[PDB]
């Protein structure tokens, strides 16, 4: 037999290792016949200058069309040569390139990652087909309400900084894109001491170094001006954005306070205070014994198609609260409920939901962190967040640590009395002023 | 045209109360009793309002 | 290679449709949600026909032919 | 698109402590809703007295 | 306690005489008693009669 | 013993519902309790209460009653809501005792 | 390195199956062949609110503990339906499996299945059919599926419109007392042990005994199904019978499709080693995209095209996919396609089988159609096992026998199954 | 019939609204004090000492 | 369009229609539901000006003079060129559907490619039509000398309706079996008729009954035009489809010019030819097209 | 109807002499068989309970019923299903 802390402590450690370029190479090691090998970038939307704001993005949309040594759809063939999944996303914060394959393919595909890294030939009818693409996709995603809503909020929280900007940038910059201010990009933000080498599942870590340290050797190591690029602090600013559009069936709302960061420790508890909240959406099969009031409320008056918690963390900072979807005639009923039991919180959070919503953190630390492909997110992302891979013994502990004195005290440090940042779109005329939103984020009998 | 009894702002209020308001069947004569002190509230009233017209 | 839902690849939750009871700790991607949409008109119950001789006719056998009028009800042939 | 949607610029409105976007808020709300209830607080006093 | 209610409108216009100090108290404290203890008490009674509990 | 049950039987015939062609589960006063034991009901249980509260207070208007052969009879007078009620309240207290702890 | 996989055949038919992971969560599901294949016409939905009515009152367990217990402990409980099979499955951690265990077999052995519950759940039923058919890959399916099969396949995952509001608690009993029989049940565990998975099976599943209702026996009818809804794209579904699920053709057969094209493999990638979006992009010049559709059920199996591509390119997209399949069954294929083709299976089955979920499926669907495992070593071995010459074969089977086509869209231009 | 309220979560709600229910107490018994200008308070409050 | 969709033989007319037309004759009477709200305005002024043209139209006139017609003509309806757009053809489709929606009766309409208006055989199909039977002449009857109705009679005890279906245009025309039957009983019903048109179609018929199924034609040809209103449909239809207007009698005697040996042959085409089928109801035992 | 009965012919002009004899024969020597009554008698049965679904002719029945009360024009066409049960030759 063995109990939680047991089975956590059985977990295989992750193997750091470092290189003479400044390379992070990270391997975790299972017993899959599979592994997912990727390479995590620390540059984002929040390194640019407000002239090469789609640069990422678009990099990102030139990083599968060819390099020199592998030039055009052949590189991709080498990929459905050994039947091997190639990924990549690009955040505010990181870029990351990632590719599942299977371990006997496990030192050509770490090749492949070094060319897409460092070879990546940018032609200029590729620049206009990706161009095309890129405005095709964003006109695509303005579709989709909750990335508008999602935007929107990263917009209004955090006005006059980088942190405001788009992943995709607006569409003028998508226009005149040259191809200079990409080289100048790649040059100045894909050097080698912001990276780590991830991998995950069937792998070895001495096989894994000798690869980064054949292909991966000499990357860039020069900044090239000897100016190194940092990142200031972005001001959170309580404010308000309205887009009113009626003949949209439903509005998103969100609404968001700042948040912590990644280092300061309370993220731990403020996941919990999210747990007691939890989401829920109209396909769920609870009824009205659902153990979050929030989602018993909205079921049993009927308010709201669906609403979801969040805690997004940034370098020192973030945001931290809820986004619900509904019709118009429940919005500012749904507000005020979910005003509620962020004071609830404040004030008077009982042992009983504590302890659920450490249950539900448990489950969801583990239940994340199956298979090759989240374990290597959550090793790229370690490396680059915290600058180590936090094991999960060390997540039960600090889970431990909770009970409701401090999780009351956190949530009257960060959402009790502060001025939130709300982003509607939809027919959102029943969403309240912002001077209701201010006064329902405190309670008069405390 | 229109219903002017159920749709005036004024007169929705007296078809509320006292016209169109769904009342049990077989409530007895002391159901009367309410609505007489209500007349009798009124008729002190008035009969007030004269005794301070010399009082 | 048995698990049909599995052994297609693009089409895993075409092939098989998966829903909870009690929700994960894990939120679901797509969360979704039913527009408010239109309703069918409320219309009057017709007569059943639940012997021989009122199904005697109801056969059609001619070209359907419909026909509005302006202060005439809506009609229609078989 | 919706990327095309930006805030403009409050500096003509803005309190002096809040003037600049890259220093962190948080260090000076505190003394903002300080000097903000106060003058509620001594409002209501005088309209007690 | 309506009848109870008539006895204490009688006592009322009494002066405080024999016999009108304890037919008044003993008035009072059933009209108490039938307010406060004794009407929830046949309320359960017949509960339990008509098999309701 | 059979005392007890004579002696029911003369209280059922001086409680007076029965000649208004009640049954006992319908005089029940209607808490949020008794509300979901009446919305848990099948459809011809609902009709016929329906109809006994209707023919009650056309009785009670008229000031006047059923005659004699169309009493309620207590041999006869069925507990109907008795078990949805029971599992109404042991629901019930089963919520009680989860928000208690 | 966990301990090996353990199988039992209880006396009662019951295959129980465990696996020591010494995982920190642990995850118990019970798979139960009582799919949508088990509907006649008279109880059209049934599995569906079967599905649906996981979480109802159960002797011993009510809505509110089974809900309240199940979130409590941060643990879930899911089912998930093919035409063929369900499987309820929980998960959690490991020190709350006994009461997970408990929930699950009270909910999916004795279900009192109350008529005011199944009163509340009908709505939940067509609000989940409305967003499940908010896309359009799952009607054009299921209206594949429906004129493909004139019997016992043709039942659609989902209640039919007419059907809500008339299913009744009694034809779920009947449903659950047919169907939910101990010999089609394999109770598979990942992260417990063989002996309390042993004794829970020993001593609660002992209410039934039989083999159950069966003698479904699908046919096919082929044929064409038209859906003019006026969207700018058109969505096209064109297929065939194919070989059952355990046989050496099913292996051909998706060897066939990984070689035609069966998903991408790059994020906005141009699937360069795709034979049909080689052949329509020689062809045309607009966005689309064509894959290869495999469904190997039991008995029968469905084997062809999907397209989505443009309204008044339809046509030149759904030939040339439809003459490139052509071009394949003559023997016009190279041997390192097959075996890039090969590669890819292997590496899809071997990212099928890696999480813990998926694994947990694998290992319930081949314990009830085995009453085994075997191990993935195994399976790529048969898949290197299969010629070309099987490859051909497969395809000469799908382009000379007789078709079912579902399309969507704006089909003016749409072809017809005659002018293929 | 107040025996739905003992349990422990009623407890610790309770024991949680104790100083918010005695801070307000404090805030009605100085409102008394202040509005009725009663002499059992002000004369022990040393500023106040001047109107009696 | 919900009203007219209360009757379930329009909701079957329609599919048949849909399922046995490629083009140009499967679209519907009623507008789709995906169509409600996006239909403009100026769809209909392209629709009237390419549809409302002068050589397309005729005037008709009962109870009025000829003069006022021609001065209505000449002031109001030449501004129009007569052309237009000509049509698709209505290539012939085949197949079938079937509509699983639960009702206590099931419909079924089989048919088939016949005659188009103006040819031999479309007289030949209507002769056929009410050889087989085409509608009841007693109110609560049995249909003795109705063909259909006797030979699935004959083996069925439950209420039902078997009549012969026929529709002609002016390229493709449909002939068929359209039975309301039970939901367990349908195939009994559906093979008794086909097996009765199968009959049919070998000779084995009697020339009484083709000569009082001319009778049923002649009688009701001339009970559908003593009304003013189907008078003036008959004169409208006419001019529409030939340009000029045929008398009652000389539809008579090409009536009683159809030979029994055409009725034969329209039965042998009926049942040679390919098939559309339009279901409804409970089709669990409803047949197939392959299981006829 | 509730005062009126009408039994009527359709033909040519042709069949006159027979349609008349039709109609004679028919309204004098009407044959009437103990099978045949019990066949309309279940047959008027389940055509009545046809047009118990009519809720046209249910209000008028009932406008009928209540507006002459106790008169022969209240009782319907149909009648009572006791009736047809229990009406013989
Ligand atoms: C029998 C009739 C003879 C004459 C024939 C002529 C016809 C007359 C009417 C016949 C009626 C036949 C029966 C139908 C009526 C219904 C039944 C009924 O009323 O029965 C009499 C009733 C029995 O009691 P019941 O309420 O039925 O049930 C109690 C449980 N055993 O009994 C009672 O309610 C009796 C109540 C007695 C109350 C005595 C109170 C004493 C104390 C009073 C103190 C008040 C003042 C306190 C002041 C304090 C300070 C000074
Ligand atoms: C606003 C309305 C009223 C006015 C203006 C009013 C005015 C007066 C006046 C002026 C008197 C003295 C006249 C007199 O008694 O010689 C009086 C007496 C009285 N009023 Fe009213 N009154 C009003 C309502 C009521 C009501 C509602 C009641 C209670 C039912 C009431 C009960 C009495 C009684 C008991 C007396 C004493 C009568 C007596 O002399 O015996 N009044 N009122």
């Amino acid at each position: 037999t063995a109990t939680f802390a047991q089975a956590l402590q059985s977990v295989p450690e992750t193997q750091v290792s470092i290189l003479d370029n400044g390379l992070r190479v990270a391997s975790e090691q299972s017993s899959h016949a599979t592994c997912t090998v990727g390479v995590w970038i620390d540059a984002g939307s929040r390194y640019e200058t407000e002239k090469n704001n789609g640069a990422g993005y678009f990099l990102e949309h030139l990083a599968f069309k060819g390099t020199k040594n592998r030039p055009g759809n052949a590189l991709e063939k080498e990929v459905e040569s050994i039947g091997a999944h190639l990924n990549a996303y690009s955040t505010r914060e990181h870029t990351a390139y990632l590719i599942k394959a299977l371990s006997k393919d496990l030192p050509k595909v770490v090749e492949l990652l070094a060319d897409i890294v460092q070879n990546s030939s940018l032609e200029d009818s590729q620049i206009e087909k990706e161009r095309d693409v890129i405005l095709r996709e964003m006109q695509e995603n303005d579709a989709s309400m909750q990335n508008v809503v999602f935007d929107y909020l990263h917009a209004t929280a955090f006005q006059g900084t980088p942190l405001a900007q788009a992943v995709e940038g607006p569409s003028e910059n998508v226009r005149r894109l040259s191809r200079t201010d990409l080289t100048d990009y790649l040059n100045r933000h894909y050097k080698a001491p912001r990276m780590v080498l991830a991998a995950a599942g069937g792998v070895e870590h001495q096989q894994l170094l000798d690869l980064a340290q054949k292909h991966l050797s000499s990357v860039s190591r020069v900044y090239e001006e000897d100016a190194v690029p940092g990142l200031t602090p972005c001001r959170f600013t309580g404010s308000e954005i309205r887009h009113r559009d009626d003949a949209l069936p439903l509005a998103h709302v969100a609404i968001a306070v700042e948040g912590p960061g990644w280092a300061n420790p309370d993220n731990v508890t403020l996941q919990v205070a999210n747990a007691i909240i939890g989401h829920y959406d109209c396909t769920y099969g609870g009824g009205v014994h659902l153990s979050s009031p929030l989602a018993s409320v909205a079921v049993a008056n009927k308010l709201c198609q669906s609403f979801q918690t969040f805690n997004i963390s940034y370098s020192d900072t973030g945001l931290l609260g809820a986004h619900f979807v509904c019709d118009a005639m429940s919005i500012d009923d749904m507000v005020f409920f979910l005003q509620g039991q962020w004071m609830r919180l404040c004030t008077s959070a009982t042992e009983s939901e504590v302890t659920r919503g450490k249950n539900i953190l448990r489950n969801a630390l583990v239940s994340h962190l199956d298979g090759t492909t989240p374990v290597c997110e959550d090793i790229g992302r370690s490396l680059l967040t915290y600058g180590r891979r936090i094991p999960l013994a060390e997540w039960e502990s600090r889970i431990q640590e909770v009970d409701a004195q401090m999780l009351r005290d956190i949530c009257s440090k960060y959402f009790y009395d502060q001025c939130p940042a709300v982003a509607g779109y939809g027919p959102i005329e029943q969403l309240p002023d912002y001077n209701r939103i201010r006064s329902g984020m405190f309670w008069l009998r405390f | 045209m229109t219903n002017m009894r159920k749709t005036h702002p004024l007169f929705k209020i007296i078809n509320h109360s006292f016209i169109d308001l769904p009342a049990p069947s077989n409530i007895s004569s002391w159901w009367n009793f309410g609505s007489l002190l209500g007349v009798c509230l009124m008729v002190q009233i008035i009969t007030g309002l004269f005794l301070a017209m010399h009082y | 290679m048995l698990s049909v839902a599995a052994r297609s690849g693009p089409f895993a939750p075409v092939l098989s449709a998966t829903s909870r009871g009690v929700a994960g700790a894990l939120r679901p991607l797509l969360q979704g949600a039913v527009p408010a949409a239109s309703e069918p008109p409320v219309l009057d119950v017709k007569r059943p026909f639940l012997c021989r001789e009122s199904l005697s006719g109801q056969a059609a056998a001619r070209p359907l032919v419909a026909t509005v009028g302006l202060n005439v009800p809506a009609s229609v042939r078989f | 698109s919706h990327t095309d949607v930006k805030v403009p610029d409050f500096s003509d409105y803005r309190r002096a402590e809040v003037l600049d976007s890259t220093k962190s808020s948080k260090e000076s709300s505190e003394a903002r809703k300080g000097f903000s209830y106060l003058v509620t607080a001594t409002t209501t006093v005088g309209v007690a007295y | 306690l309506v009848a109870n209610l008539l006895i204490l409108t009688w006592i009322g216009g009494q002066p405080v005489e024999h016999p009108f100090i304890i037919i008044g108290q003993l008035a009072s404290i059933s009209y108490f008693s039938i307010i406060l203890i004794l009407m929830p008490i046949s309320g359960i009674i017949e509960d339990k009669m008509l098999k309701l509990y | 013993s059979k005392w007890l049950d004579g002696f029911r039987k003369w209280y059922y015939n001086a409680a007076g519902f029965n000649k208004l062609g009640l049954m006992r589960d319908d005089t029940l006063h209607e808490t949020e309790d008794v509300k979901e034991a009446i919305r848990r009901l099948p459809e011809d249980l609902y009709n016929d209460r329906m109809f006994r509260i209707k023919r009650a207070l056309d009785l009670t208007m008229r000031h006047q009653i059923l005659p004699k052969d169309q009493w309620t009879k207590y041999e006869e007078d069925k507990f109907y809501l008795e078990p949805y009620l029971k599992e109404v309240i042991r629901e019930r207290k089963e919520r009680e005792e989860w928000a208690k702890k | 390195q966990p301990q090996d996989l353990e199988f039992t055949k209880l006396p009662n038919g019951l295959v129980i199956a465990s696996l020591e992971n010494y995982a920190p969560l642990s995850r118990i599901g019970l798979f139960v062949k009582a799919g949508s294949r088990y509907e006649d016409s008279n109880n059209l939905g049934t599995s569906h609110l079967l599905r649906l009515a996981s979480s109802l009152t159960t002797k011993g367990a009510s809505s509110f503990k089974i809900t309240r217990g199940i979130e409590a402990v941060g643990g879930k409980l899911s089912v998930t339906a093919t035409r063929e099979n369900m499987a309820y499955t929980v998960e959690g951690i490991r020190s709350d499996i006994e009461i997970l265990m408990e929930f699950l077999l009270n909910v999916t052995t004795a279900p009192e299945f109350r008529r005011w519950e199944v009163a509340a759940l009908r709505s939940q039923l067509k609000i989940d059919k409305a967003v499940a058919f908010q896309n359009s890959q799952t009607r054009i399916i299921e209206n594949l599926h429906d004129v493909a099969y004139k019997n016992a396949l043709a039942n659609p995952l989902y209640c039919p419109d007419y059907r809500m509001g008339k299913i009744t608690s009694e034809e779920l009993h009947y449903f659950v007392q047919n169907h939910f029989t101990s010999a089609r049940m394999a109770l598979v565990g990942l992260g417990v042990s063989h002996s309390v998975l042993k004794q829970v099976a020993e001593q609660f599943l002992n209410m039934r005994g039989g083999l159950g209702l069966a003698g479904a026996k699908a046919k096919y009818r082929g044929g064409e199904i038209r859906e003019q809804n006026g969207d700018n794209l058109v969505h096209a579904a064109i297929v065939a019978e194919s070989a059952a699920i355990g046989n050496a053709e099913a292996n051909a057969f998706s060897v066939l499709q990984h070689l035609l094209g069966a998903g991408p493999h790059i994020k906005r990638g141009n699937n360069t080693t795709s034979l049909l979006s080689q052949s329509v992009a020689k062809g045309s010049h607009q966005p689309f995209d064509v894959s290869a559709f495999n469904a190997s059920y039991s008995d029968s199996g469905l084997f062809g095209i999907y397209t989505i591509s443009q309204a008044a390119a339809a046509g030149e997209v759904i030939n040339a996919a439809y003459n490139q399949v052509k071009a394949v069954a003559q023997g016009n294929l190279s041997s390192a396609d097959v075996q890039a083709a090969k590669n890819k299976l292997k590496a899809g089955y071997l990212m099928s089988v890696e999480t813990s979920e998926g694994f947990l499926s694998e290992i319930g669907s081949q314990a009830l159609a085995a009453g085994s495992y075997m191990p993935p070593s195994t399976v790529l071995q048969q898949i290197d096992s299969v010629a070309d010459a099987d490859v051909v074969k497969a395809a000469k089977k799908f382009v000379s026998g007789k078709k079912s086509m579902a399309a969507s869209g704006n089909l003016g231009h749409t072809p017809f199954l005659d002018e293929l | 019939m107040l025996s739905r309220f003992l349990g422990p979560r009623y407890r610790e709600l309770a024991r949680n609204w104790i100083p918010t229910a005695g801070m307000w107490g404090t805030v009605g018994a100085v409102g008394l004090v202040w509005a009725t200008d009663w002499r059992l308070i002000l004369d022990w409050v040393p500023y106040i000492n001047g109107k009696f």
